[PDB]
């Protein structure tokens, strides 16, 4: 496929990230980035227009995605019509034989939730081949977009939006559906902030949440207090609350964690992805979050002789020092790597690197003949049974 | 790597030294051809 | 196969595992039991552990299945309503059903039960009822000798030609929570602190004693055997010279209090000599209920020719279970090679996929026809409910 | 028009979510599952407003 | 070359003359090893107006070259700073005597 | 696996057409608005030698490590100062991971100081398992005897002659229960 022809989609609990049209050297920022919103005109037939603007008070915005999830699947089918539409009018009037290159065969490469339905994803390809008519579709999910962004095999995603927490392992490749744990999110980080700034609002202490100054502990912090700036230019001081905030997350996430990943029955898959924690999301622009997130899986999982007995046994050893033995798995807890290669990333930053790997996905599968991937046209002549079919 | 004494005077075969012994120059073989030009105005 | 989703249940003693069958995975694997926390809130799901984390005063993890692998907390486990619902986000109404221990033919009853939790209580338009060591059997076997050391206990079941030996059904007491029992019981003087604890208990059979039991060992051979070998080699290593492979640690790292529990290797191997001999737990129990001689399982289908049954069952062994998944099958190969050795054990077993083996069997669902296995219309209900 | 635009775009079956009766013959059970649909079985946003830059 | 480790060994006689030289160093030290009771005599018998002084004249030219490459090789043992420039001007000389 | 291991490839891609991009980009950079690129950057390179593949005479033998006193397990062999220089070295090129050259003239123990490698690192490590040693055919037995006489506990396995006597000796220890093979 064309790579100007592949349309790439991550709906999150907020906000949509579009492209089409990849940059094809470096994978570009996924540059539309639209709420998670359609507006629906309840046509007084109970008939369902779909716009994206209030049309005439008797829209509702239906956001399609919250938490990652899909709470309105014919909302979000009519939004990906709302979206494909969009880029089919836009190569329409910027391009206008597009409908012949980049819109004569659109890859539609959505990003999925764990918590979208077998249901949804088989709705969604009803809609997407019938009443999108999109004869090519990858549903690629958030998880393996992220893990593909440096294509890690084992890890996990911990999907912090402004809402929601996914904990999602990942091994081979795949998600485990018994073990994933959805713990609220940023609005976890704003609520022990909003704990730690009572004096502030949720504008203020969102934009310390998307501020520079914004770390967690585990320079910024040798200053007591230091001073960002509003959303209407205002400055605002804080103490070391911008130490903070976060941290009632990261625990929250770290003991999820563990309890996720030391409740496997193979003790050594367990490591790999202890050793791969990926932390994703238009939150996770936080700095300091994802650190002390890691720091806190060291502090409550990380089996290790502990400092009482790798301290009275340093004195043993003082009579070079020999460790315990112990049985348990998580042993070594560390976090994984993002691809520095890309420009447009590197520059536009990796919180939403789950976008990323879609891009890198949509030149690999797309620009392959490979519809083991993909559903094809003559494919849905098995359906959204095809769908099950076209699975990674 | 045990030997009594290293490769032949001439030494192009450095490199063949180096490579396996260690993962230095692998990556660019063709640099140092003008650069083993020592071996081979007596003072200047 | 046929166009169809069925649904694919597994419910061992303490596991619920559920998916559907045209995913190969389960959508989740939750307890069978529930911490009812105390309202009487029936908490099925693994993390919600985390209630039990809270060891709260009224929060009692019951079962709902019981050792026998038949629930008795049928209504809690219409949790059947949590399976669908809050876990695979569908109608049971929808799809079609498979829902995986064998028996002497007499509770063939619980089906009406299923009667009741597939058509009454859920409505799930068809079910199919598997038979969870023949699904393990399954996943291309005819017949086999199935040993599922599970949470309940070691069971063993002879299948011949695809039948059940209904009078050679056993199944032990000894498995996965009377280990846990066991492991709380051991690592109580390192652990300092030694239903409705099954909020302590199953909090802790969910924490450590698991992390204990899946990092427990079985000896190879029977370790009294092996310690008399191992310390007959260590004094053939010190007289020569002027080690034992028992004297090292195995030590455990009890996370609530951060601590060294040395266990040596012979005393993670004493846990699971339970089940091939639990005389050293309690006098009521005989070697017989070591899964051994429970070769008596073998013996008691030769009557159903018993020579042939023996080179079918010892020649079609099969290995399963949650329990089984403590390393050392050596120990049942050992130990049925010294009560069968006529026909050489050529065990099968999922090694992984293991603790969840009747869920893959009862997903192999994904048969190519309908009249493969009975499928239980609402009018089959209605034939069960005349006379 | 949008679906003027869809038609246009990616260029057949389509397929259902219903009520199999399978067969030995038709069971005296049903059953939902994806059967094939057989032949015969809004708004626009212009884009570059949502870009990010 | 390579067959055996000898501590007793005395004299040595070489007929091939060196067609290559790391071959007749390699050969050279089997007679003097850590614990020789002997003293090493080394001859090279080579007939006049022959071809064989020729590869004689070459053994000392190829003898140089890797002066500069292996007999550089040999200060390199702690990483040494000034024994470098004593063995660039102490070989140069008899690099000049032959 | 197929794919995903596909992608590994096609991120070594996206990469290495960033690294043609920034590499390329670098060579237009530095000399537009000689090898002393090669002291500092390879510097940092001994420090990818030690930690990541697992003054020069401090930055590559940084673990120090100075044992004048031979193994236990080597027995009957003279200690002077070149094979303790050449065991500690050689253990701050063992410690640090590194390769080497020993350049050494001849007669410096070259049977002393690997006898004394294998037998002291291994008798704290105790490891002195499948490691290989090969020798020349002319000096085979040599090293089989200074392994017997010179050091105790250090198993050796062969490779000679018709293939006859190997069926007997590579199916015996098909498995590898060995110390040393000595090919
Ligand atoms: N301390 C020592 N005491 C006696 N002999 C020694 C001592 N060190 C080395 N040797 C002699 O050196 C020989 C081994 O040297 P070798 O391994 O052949 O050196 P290389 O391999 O560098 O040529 C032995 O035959 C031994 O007799
Ligand atoms: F290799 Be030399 F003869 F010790
Ligand atoms: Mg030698």
């Amino acid at each position: 496929f064309r790579q100007d022809s592949i349309l790439i989609i991550y709906p999150r609990s907020q906000t949509t990230l579009v492209q089409f049209g990849l940059n094809e050297e470096t994978f570009t920022v996924p540059e539309l980035e639209i709420p998670t919103q359609i507006y629906r005109t309840t046509r007084q037939d109970g008939s369902y227009t779909y716009h994206s603007t209030n049309k005439d008070n008797k829209a509702e915005l239906i956001k399609p995605i919250q938490n990652g999830e899909i709470i309105d699947i014919s909302a979000f089918t009519q939004f990906l019509r709302l979206i494909f539409v969009s880029i089919l009018s836009d190569r329409a009037n910027k391009n206008q034989d597009a409908f012949e290159a980049e819109l004569s065969n659109i890859p539609l490469l959505l990003i999925t939730h764990h918590s979208w339905s077998q249901s949804d994803l088989e709705i969604i390809t009803q809609y997407v081949f019938e009443s999108l008519e999109i004869n090519n579709l990858i549903q690629l999910p958030a998880s393996l977009a992220a893990t593909y962004s440096i294509s890690l095999q084992n890890c996990c995603i911990i999907d912090v939006g402004t809402h929601h927490t996914d904990i999602i392992p990942i091994v081979d490749y795949a998600q485990l559906d018994h073990l994933v744990s959805s713990i609220p999110g940023g609005q976890s980080i704003n609520d022990s902030l909003k704990k730690l700034l009572p004096q502030w609002d949720d504008d203020q202490i969102e934009s310390l949440k998307k501020s520079p100054i914004f770390e967690v502990l585990s320079k910024n912090s040798d200053l007591e207090f230091n001073t960002f700036w509003d959303e209407k230019g205002n400055e605002i001081k804080v103490g070391k609350q911008r130490f903070q905030g976060c941290n009632n997350l990261i625990k929250n996430i770290s003991n999820r964690v563990g309890l996720t990943l030391d409740n496997i029955d193979d003790i050594n898959k367990a490591k790999a992805v202890w050793e791969n924690i990926i932390i994703v999301g238009g939150t996770t622009s936080i700095s300091g979050f994802k650190e002390a997130l890691l720091g806190q899986l060291l502090k409550d999982h990380l089996i290790i002789e502990p400092e009482e007995e790798k301290s009275k046994r340093e004195e043993e050893a003082k009579s070079f020092v020999p460790t315990i033995e112990y049985v348990q798995c998580p042993t070594v807890i560390k976090l994984a790597k993002y691809p520095d290669y890309f420009p447009e990333w590197k520059k536009s930053g990796y919180s939403e690197i789950i976008f990323l790997g879609a891009q890198i996905v949509s030149k690999q599968i797309f620009t392959h003949p490979k519809d083991t991937f993909y559903i094809t046209r003559e494919k849905y002549n098995k359906g959204p049974a095809a769908l099950w079919d076209v699975q990674f | 790597i045990l030997t009594g004494t290293p490769l032949q005077n001439n030494l192009p075969e450095l490199w063949a030294l180096l490579n396996f012994v260690l993962p230095k120059i692998f990556n660019s073989v063709k640099s140092f051809d003008e650069w083993f030009n020592t071996p081979f105005d007596k003072i200047e | 196969t046929l166009n169809r989703k069925c649904v694919v249940i597994h419910n061992g003693s303490h596991r619920t595992v559920a998916g559907f069958s045209n995913v190969e995975l389960p959508q989740c694997i939750i307890p069978s039991s529930y911490i009812k926390r105390t309202e009487a809130e029936f908490i099925f799901g693994t993390y919600n552990i985390d209630a039990a984390a809270e060891k709260r005063n009224g929060d009692e993890v019951y079962t709902l299945v019981d050792s026998q692998g038949l629930p008795y907390n049928w209504d809690a486990l219409e949790q059947w309503r949590y399976l669908y619902d809050t876990q695979l986000k569908v109608s049971p109404e929808e799809l079609p059903l498979v829902i995986t221990p064998a028996t002497n033919g007499k509770p063939d009853a619980i089906l009406e039960r299923y009667y009741e939790l597939a058509f009454d209580k859920l409505n799930v338009p068809v079910f199919q009822i598997v038979i969870e060591p023949l699904a393990i059997a399954l996943s291309g076997k005819s017949s086999a000798f199935v040993i599922d050391i599970g949470a309940s206990g070691c069971n063993v079941t002879p299948i011949i030609d695809g039948i059940v030996v209904k009078n050679a059904v056993v199944r032990s007491k000894f498995g996965g929570d009377f280990l846990d029992f066991q492991v709380h019981e051991r690592l109580a003087p390192l652990i300092k602190e030694e239903q409705k604890r099954s909020t302590d208990v199953w909090y802790e059979a969910s924490t450590w004693i698991q992390q204990f039991k899946s990092t427990l060992q079985v000896s190879e051979k029977d370790l009294f055997e092996l310690e008399r070998y191992y310390k007959e080699q260590a004094d053939i290593y010190a007289k020569q010279q002027e080690n034992n492979p028992l004297v090292q640690k195995k030590n455990f790292l009890f996370k609530p209090l951060n601590k060294t529990l040395t266990l040596d290797l012979k005393e993670c191997y004493q846990f699971a000599e339970y089940l091939f001999k639990p005389q050293l737990i309690s006098d009521k129990f005989s070697p017989e209920d070591g899964l051994g001689p429970l070769a008596k399982s073998v013996k008691k289908a030769g009557a159903s020719s018993p020579e042939q049954v023996y080179s079918l069952l010892l020649t079609n062994v099969i290995i399963t279970g949650s329990t089984s998944l403590i390393e050392g099958e050596q120990r049942i190969i050992k130990e049925l090679s010294i009560r069968f050795p006529q026909y050489k054990l050529t065990t099968f077993a999922n090694q992984v996929d293991r603790k969840i083996q009747g869920w893959l069997g009862a997903l192999t669902a994904n048969l190519p026809s309908w009249s493969l296995g009975k499928w239980y219309s609402k009018e089959d209900y209605e034939t069960l409910k005349r006379d | 028009d949008p679906q003027t635009l869809i038609t246009k775009a990616n260029k057949k079956e389509s397929w259902r979510y219903d009520w199999y009766q399978p067969s030995k013959e038709k069971y005296p059970f049903r059953y939902k599952t994806w059967l094939r649909n057989q032949e015969d079985e809004e708004d626009i946003l212009d884009l570059k407003e949502f870009d990010r830059r | 070359g390579l067959g055996l480790n000898l501590q007793t060994a005395d004299t040595v006689i070489i007929f091939d003359t060196d067609w290559n030289p790391h071959q007749d160093l390699q050969a050279q030290d089997r007679a003097h090893r850590i614990g020789q009771k002997n003293e090493v005599r080394i001859l090279r018998l080579i007939t006049t107006n022959s071809v064989e002084e020729v590869i004689l004249e070459r053994a000392y030219k190829k003898l140089d070259i890797d002066g500069k490459v292996i007999q550089a090789g040999k200060f390199d043992n702690k990483s040494t700073s000034e024994e470098q420039e004593a063995l660039l001007r102490s070989l140069l000389d008899a690099e000049e005597e032959r | 696996l197929k794919f995903g291991h596909r992608l590994i490839a096609t991120h070594t891609n996206l990469e290495r057409d960033e690294q043609k991009r920034a590499e390329k980009k670098a060579k237009e950079r530095l000399q537009a608005l000689l090898l002393d690129q090669t002291k500092d950057t390879r510097i940092t390179h001994l420090l990818r030698q030690t930690n990541a593949f697992l003054d020069y005479y401090n930055v590559a033998h940084r673990i120090k490590e100075d044992i004048k006193k031979q193994p236990s397990i080597l027995v009957g062999g003279t200690l002077k100062d070149y094979q303790i220089k050449g065991l500690q070295w050689m253990v701050s090129l063992f410690n640090n991971h590194l390769n080497g050259i020993l350049a050494d003239e001849m007669g410096l123990g070259k049977t002393i100081q690997t006898i004394s490698l294998l037998t002291y690192l291994y008798e704290m490590k105790n490891i002195r398992g499948p490691y290989l040693v090969i020798v020349p055919l002319s000096t085979l037995s040599n090293w089989s005897s200074e392994f017997a006489k010179w050091a105790p506990t250090l198993r050796t396995i062969s490779f000679k002659g018709s293939p006859n006597e190997r069926k007997a000796k590579q199916a015996k220890i098909r498995a590898g229960e060995f110390d040393v093979v000595l090919t």
